[PDB]
């Protein structure tokens, strides 16, 4: 990806029908709380330009609309990955709009309030609450 | 080596015999369901291509249908909510999980031999039971 751009090519390597860039895919398939590609995939994005569009990225589908990779780390109870991503941007105000994330609907879903701070409060992650309010960056 | 698959005079395999011996008391139920697991798990280590629970005795009854025709609710509850977490004995699970986003988790119960199946459905064997047939109603 060095030899073309990494920017659109990662955007073209977003999983179609879901919008998953490689970042969101990583925390989904974790092993003992770490993939060991997550540090690397951040290394590809920090050297080569446009780091924001990997972490600010989210699902594109209407059913997980707005679920950034930051939401994933909060559900999987990984204090570290919440730290790692918020260092590299990873907006703490990303609205997980998707129908999975809306009011009860009479269908399968978990409503927490669409925002990562509300996810942590509704997940029994008090450490992640206090972190997201006084971390260092955002 | 003993034969997990072998049958008695009345055709009952070992697992059928774990059903005949159950008596709807807690200590028996605690045990038989424990021992039902182990041979049923052992039969995946040795002879990994059998599916013991599909074995039918002289009366054409499986261990599940025999637990339902004979009023064995504790064994029935075990066989139906059975979830085995071990990798090579996971296919022998029967209560699965399809997703878990936070406190929510969506379970899947197999419906083999409950719906309008071929030989003896657990609903038919319960619904069309003789009147003695303890715990018809439970």
């Amino acid at each position: 990806l060095q030899k073309s751009k990494k920017h659109l090519t990662d955007n073209e390597f977003k999983d179609p029908e879901t919008g998953k860039t490689c970042l969101l895919k990583a925390m989904l398939n974790l092993h003992d709380g770490q993939n060991t590609t997550i540090p690397l995939l951040l290394e590809i994005a920090r050297q080569t330009d446009s780091l924001k569009e990997l972490v600010n990225a989210s699902y594109t589908d209407s059913y997980y609309k707005g679920q950034t990779a930051l939401h994933i780390a909060i559900e999987r109870r990984n204090m570290a990955l919440v730290t790692l991503l918020v260092e590299n941007g990873a907006d703490v105000q990303a609205a997980a709009h998707g129908d999975f994330f809306k009011k009860t609907k009479g269908r399968p879903g978990f409503y927490f309030g669409e925002l990562p701070l509300s996810l942590a409060a509704c997940t029994n992650q008090l450490g992640i609450v206090k972190f997201l309010l006084q971390n260092s960056w955002q | 080596t003993a034969d997990i698959s072998a049958r008695d005079s009345v055709g009952n395999t070992v697992l059928h015999a774990l059903v005949e011996v159950a008596d709807n008391t807690a200590d028996n139920t605690k045990f038989v369901t424990s021992m039902y697991n182990e041979i049923l798990m052992l039969g995946a280590k040795l002879h990994p291509t059998l599916k013991l629970e599909e074995l039918t005795n002289k009366k054409g009854m499986t261990p599940l249908a025999l637990a339902a025709g004979t009023g064995k609710i504790g064994v029935l509850a075990y066989i139906l909510q059975r979830e085995i977490q071990e990798p090579e004995c996971r296919h022998l699970s029967r209560k699965f999980t399809e997703w878990a986003y936070g406190p929510v988790h969506s379970s899947l119960y197999d419906l083999s031999c409950i719906d309008t199946c071929e030989k003896n459905s657990v609903l038919e064997v319960i619904a069309y039971s003789s009147s003695e047939t303890p715990n018809r109603h439970d």
